[PDB]
Formats: structure tokens, C-alpha cells, sequence
């Protein structure tokens, strides 16, 4: 993958996740299970949807009757029609394939990126107050209940107010 | 009528050309002035290509 998350560093999908594109498992003392960030779910697919009506509906064409009839002494205008219905279908099939060759690559990086950024907003968040495990998973240095597992799914984790817990548990663990 | 001297000619001559299909006939007639062909061509055209000029 162009970003290496999805892959990559996270080896593979969730089947158990079922109501997102991208999300989170979690484990703590009240129990586990999978979510779905939704913000980034639907930024997603909304940013999907208009790539796909963009390459539909910027096509818009006219009343038009392809066909020609020509008689036994028009053979060379007859060759003539046929060359201009021949070339506009070796434009149409040609951009038509790479069109979407490349932008299917394109769609695929596109949520590799997504995970990607996904995974560096929760580091950028725990910072030291957890440990980077691989393959997309954080294990905590302080106790993080289901209100503390919705604070980092909503951007809102409080660092400081679990530094102090997690440098001591973390300095115990590293002894 | 006179005309002015082209390659010593005060006369004048037109040339004509059609392409007659497969089992069609071509029927000529005159009392004069008709410069009669004698070798026809059978062909078959092509996708038109261009002509150049060049040395």
C-alpha cells in the first residue's frame, strides 16, 4: 500500500466490524468489542460517493442517431463515417479502462491514507500513557474505562489527567 | 470560338471521368467532338490517403 497501513503494519480486516469502513476494537474491564469511528466513516464515503458521481454525471450527452445510410457509389464518405465512429470508440474504451485503472489505485490509497491518519490521531493522543503493540493496537499504561475508550475515539483524551498513573506504572513495568 | 493560344491551340477541350459500378453500363453517343476513351481502369478504392508534393 502507498500509506503502509492497510496491508502493511495492519495486517489485516474485521469481519466482527460490521457497521464501518474504519473503527476500533477495545478491551477493558467492562468488556470488549468492536466500533466504528463514524466521523471518518462518513467523510469517506461521502468523499467515495462524489468521486463516483463525478466520473458519472460529468458525462452528459445529447439526442443523437449514430446510424448513416449510404448507397453503393458513397463508399468513401461510408469509410469516412466509419473512421469517425472508430476513432471516438478507440477514445471512449482507452480513457474508459485507464480511467478506471487509475483511479482505482487511487480509491485504495485513498483509504489507506484514512486508516493511517486514523492510527496517528490515537498516538498523537496516548503519547506515553500506552504502548505501541503493532498492528494498529495501543495498550494502556493506566486503567481506561468505556468513557475513557469514547474520549479517544472523540478526540478528546485527556493526557495529563492519566500521566502521573501511567509514568509510574509504565517505570515499574520497564524495571 | 477562337480562343486565345494555349500550346498553340485557339480551340478547346474539356475532360470528364465517372466511376461505373459492377454490372452497370456506360452508354456514349455522338455526332462529333466526342474524344472516345479507349483504356478504362478497374480499381478499388481505399481509405483515402493524401498526395505530396516533394522533391
Amino acid at each position: 500500500g502507498l500509506f503502509g497501513a492497510i496491508a502493511g503494519f495492519i495486517e489485516g480486516g474485521w469481519t466482527g466490524m460490521v457497521d464501518g469502513w474504519y473503527g476500533y476494537h477495545h478491551q477493558n474491564e467492562q468488556g470488549s468489542g468492536y466500533a466504528a469511528d463514524l466521523k471518518s466513516t462518513q467523510n469517506a464515503i461521502d468523499g467515495i460517493t462524489n468521486k463516483v458521481n463525478s466520473v458519472i454525471e460529468k458525462m452528459n450527452t445529447q439526442f443523437t442517431a449514430v446510424g448513416k445510410e449510404f448507397n453503393h457509389l458513397e463508399k468513401r464518405i461510408e469509410n469516412l463515417n466509419k473512421k469517425v465512429d472508430d476513432g471516438f470508440l478507440d477514445i471512449w474504451t482507452y480513457n474508459a479502462e485507464l480511467l478506471v485503472l487509475l483511479e482505482n489505485e487511487r480509491t485504495l490509497d485513498y483509504h489507506d491514507s484514512n486508516v493511517k491518519n486514523l492510527y496517528e490521531k490515537v498516538r498523537s493522543q496516548l503519547k506515553n500513557n500506552a504502548k505501541e503493540i503493532g498492528n494498529g493496537c495501543f495498550e494502556f499504561y493506566h486503567k481506561c474505562d468505556n468513557t475513557c475508550m469514547e474520549s479517544v475515539k472523540n478526540g478528546t483524551y485527556d493526557y495529563p489527567k492519566y500521566s502521573e498513573e501511567a509514568k509510574l506504572n509504565r517505570e515499574e513495568i520497564d524495571s | 470560338a477562337i480562343r486565345p493560344k494555349v500550346r498553340d491551340q485557339e480551340g478547346r477541350m474539356n475532360y470528364y471521368w465517372t466511376l461505373v459500378e459492377p454490372g452497370d453500363k456506360i452508354t456514349f453517343e455522338a455526332t462529333g467532338n466526342l474524344v472516345v476513351p479507349r483504356y478504362a481502369f478497374a480499381m478499388e478504392r481505399n481509405a483515402g490517403s493524401g498526395i505530396i508534393i516533394s522533391d
